[PDB]
Order: C-alpha cells, then structure tokens, then sequence
C-alpha cells in the first residue's frame, strides 16, 4: 500500500545542481525518516542523508559540504539537491522511508531506484609515470604504466607500437571521487632482457589529443 | 557514515547453506537493530531482514538472520541462482547527528568453477610522480574466483583512512576476475613511514605485499 516514487533528471549536466525527488503514498509525511541513498557503479552503497517532515536533517559527512534536502508536506514529498556534480556522481539513487527507532512494525520503505549519469563536455589529458621493473630473477619481471588523472574514458595502451603484445595486461581504468580515470598497464618480460630490450608504452587519449610515450627502464 | 565489515565474499554450490557476517561496533551494532538488503544491478536495494531477524511479506523463509552484540548474520539456505546478488547489512549508528551505515557488501556466487586465489603486484610511487609532488601506490590484483575481493591498505602496521580508489572486479579472457587498488599520498606521507601495505582478503585467503621508501 505505501509507495515511494523517485523523479527527476536521469541525464545531468556537470558542476550544475543534481535534483531528485520523492512521492510518498499510503503513508503519512510523518511516519517515516525519508532518506536517499545511492550505488555508484561497481561500488557499494552509500547513504547520503535524512530528513523528517519538521526540517531535521542529519548527512552523510562526506557529502555534507554539496548536499541539501527539503520537504515538502503539501505535496507529500521529499528531494534531494547535490551540487557541483562530477561523473563520481552517476549513480542509482533510491528513497527511502527509514524506520529510526523501529517504531512501524513493517520495516522501512523503498523506491524503486533511478541510475543518474552526469554528463561532462569536458576532457583532460593523463599524466603517466613509469613502473619500474625491481632489482627481478629467477624467470620473469613486470613492468608497466600508469596512466592517471584523465577524463572521458577511453584510453589506449599499446606496447613498443604494438610489436608486444603477450604477456601485456592492461586494467580497467578506477573512476576517482575526483571524477576523473586512472590506469594501469604492465607486461611480463623475460628478466634476462632487461638490460637490453627497450619497453616503451605508448598511451593515445583522443578526447584530449594526448599521445605519451614512455620508455621504462630499471631502477 | 562508518564501516560495517563484511567478507566480500560468499559462495556455494546448488542447495548449499551460505552465511554471511557482519562486524560492527558499539555505536551501531551494540545500540540499534540490523537490516538485511538484496542489491541487484541498476535499482533500489530490496529489504531481506529488518529488525535483526523479521522477514517482510514476500522475502522466502529460507532468509534468516541473527545478532549478537556487535555482530550480525544471514543465513541463505538452498542456495539457488536467483540468489546471486550482492548483499549488504545496515544500521542506524549514534554518532554525529545520526548515521545510517551500510555494510561493505558481500557477493554471493553459485560456483559455476573452482575458486582461484588471487596473485598481487605492488608497486610503489615512481621517482618521477615524486619529482611532480605526488604520490602513488599500485596495487594490482589477478586470477581470483569468485569475483570480490577485499583490498585494505595500511600505513605501518595502522589501516590508512583516505587516499583509496578500488575498482570493480572485472572478467578477465580466462574467466578469472582482476581489479586494481590506488593509493594517494604526498610525498611527505611516502618518505616519512616505514612501509605501506596493500592486503587482499578473498574467501579463504588472504595476501599481503608491503614497500618501503627506504
């Protein structure tokens, strides 16, 4: 009988306001402590805050510094407002009306949930720093790149311009609560070939038309 | 919010019995009551449990949970496909102005093939991200099955609070999972400790790869 309804913008555009709301029926706007939390892709989940019908409001510290919510009894509903968004933002975001003091007998109430993607224009080139190869026997060392702070995916990376290829295990890339990529990339190599063959790892980003080569080396 | 800790995660075969765990701490665990959720991709998570061990209508009796002090557990018993989600407990914690915790997550898996342990590679900062002011650690994580793990990272032998991004699992050609961990510091916190620590929990191991400034 109680039904809680999540709207607002599915697609979003970067550093503007991220707005959600909530219906609530078959429930009174008191009943309830009215919440939003939210799963970003791949990640676990995150309560992001509180509100009940009167204005007490309790956040997620993490977020307290860009969150507000508000209610609205006349309406019978609650939103949420989350500022200067970035793609760490996209996310399910799901109400809810949590029970504080366990005082309804059926437990909390959930939406139904709403994947909100932030949407950026913007690009930025990678850094890449090298990851040496130790000081390695008996068989085999790894060697690789990182490729760090870059936004949009994707990027490529290649080995000595693709003449190696085995032994070559590039990561996916983690999204940063900055909202931009990083990455790994190391091969395996036969150790004895260390002081001789050269290893230089070719990374193209072209949402920002950034070409690195880099030549990794012992120590 | 805080940390409820749970294995990341839980597998069995057709029919089997599997339980999960769930570590808390005075504040939540030891004044509230615990929640169960079932959490698939792409919606809201769906309420197993709530008040430590009550099922609400429609939630299959083969759901149970218990709570101890600070310890919680769900039992699901005839482990069948459906049940493969990830699920994570909860609890209202009495700091700050009030906190809802959620677990860290616990994956359940149907083994459709032998567990695998996982191989780790850390690598530290490189002189020349030092030379930029900045610092990183790379932890590199392969071959495991099934596909969560947990990656904690310690700064000498205390757990480090920030400065973590830790990927998804991802499936690898060979149908085993790999992931990444990073770990942001500034140069100071590099050079002034004594080593830094990428540990890997997976089902019944774990492994641990430790480097030093120095």
């Amino acid at each position: 009988q109680v039904q809680l309804q999540e709207s607002g913008p599915g697609l979003v555009k970067s550093s503007e306001t991220l707005s959600l709301s909530c219906t609530v029926s078959g429930a009174s706007i008191s009943n309830f402590y009215w919440s939003w939390v939210r799963q970003p892709p791949g990640k676990g989940l995150e309560w992001m805050g509180s509100i009940y019908y009167t204005g007490t409001i309790t956040y997620n510290p993490s977020l307290k510094s860009r969150l507000t919510m508000s209610v609205d009894t006349s309406k019978n509903q609650f939103s949420l407002k989350l500022n200067s968004v970035t793609a760490a933002d996209t996310a399910v975001y799901s109400c809810a009306g949590l029970d504080r003091f366990n005082w309804n007998d059926e437990g909390d109430c959930w939406g139904q949930g709403t994947l909100v993607t932030v949407f950026s224009a913007s690009t930025k080139g990678p850094s890449v720093f090298p990851l040496a190869p130790s000081s390695t026997s008996g068989g085999t060392a790894a060697l690789g790149c990182l490729v760090k702070d870059y936004f949009p995916e994707p990027v490529t990376v290649s080995w000595n311009s693709g003449a190696l290829t085995s032994g070559v295990h590039t990561f996916p890339a983690v999204l940063q609560s900055s909202g931009l990529y990083s990455l790994s990339s190391v091969v395996t190599v036969p150790s004895s070939s260390l002081g001789t063959q050269t290893y230089i790892c070719n990374v193209n980003h072209k949402p920002s038309n950034t070409k690195v080569d880099k030549k990794v080396e012992p120590k | 919010q805080s940390v409820l800790t749970q294995p990341p995660s839980a597998s069995g075969t057709p029919g089997q019995r599997v339980t999960i765990s769930c570590s808390g701490s005075r504040s939540n665990l030891g004044r509230n009551t615990v929640n169960w959720y079932q959490q698939l991709p792409g919606v809201a998570p769906k309420l197993l449990i709530y008040s430590n061990n009550r099922r609400p209508s429609g939630v299959p009796d083969r759901f149970s949970g218990s709570k101890s002090d600070t310890s919680a557990s769900l039992a699901i018993s005839g482990l069948q496909s459906e049940d493969e989600a990830d699920y994570f407990c909860a609890a209202w914690d009495d700091s700050l102005n009030g906190l809802y915790v959620f677990g860290t997550g616990t994956k359940v898996t149907v083994l459709g093939q032998p567990k695998a342990a996982p191989s780790v590679t850390l690598f530290p900062p490189s002189s020349e991200e030092l030379q930029a002011n900045k610092a990183t650690l790379v932890c590199l994580i392969s071959d495991f099955y099934p596909g969560a793990v947990t990656v904690a990272w310690k700064a000498d032998s205390s757990p480090v609070k920030a400065g973590v991004e830790t990927t998804t699992p991802s499936k690898q050609s060979n149908n085993k999972y790999a992931a990444s961990s990073y770990l942001s510091l500034t140069p100071e916190q590099w050079k002034s400790h004594r080593s830094y620590s990428c540990q890997v929990t997976h089902e019944g191991s774990t492994v641990e790869k430790t480097v030093a400034p120095t």
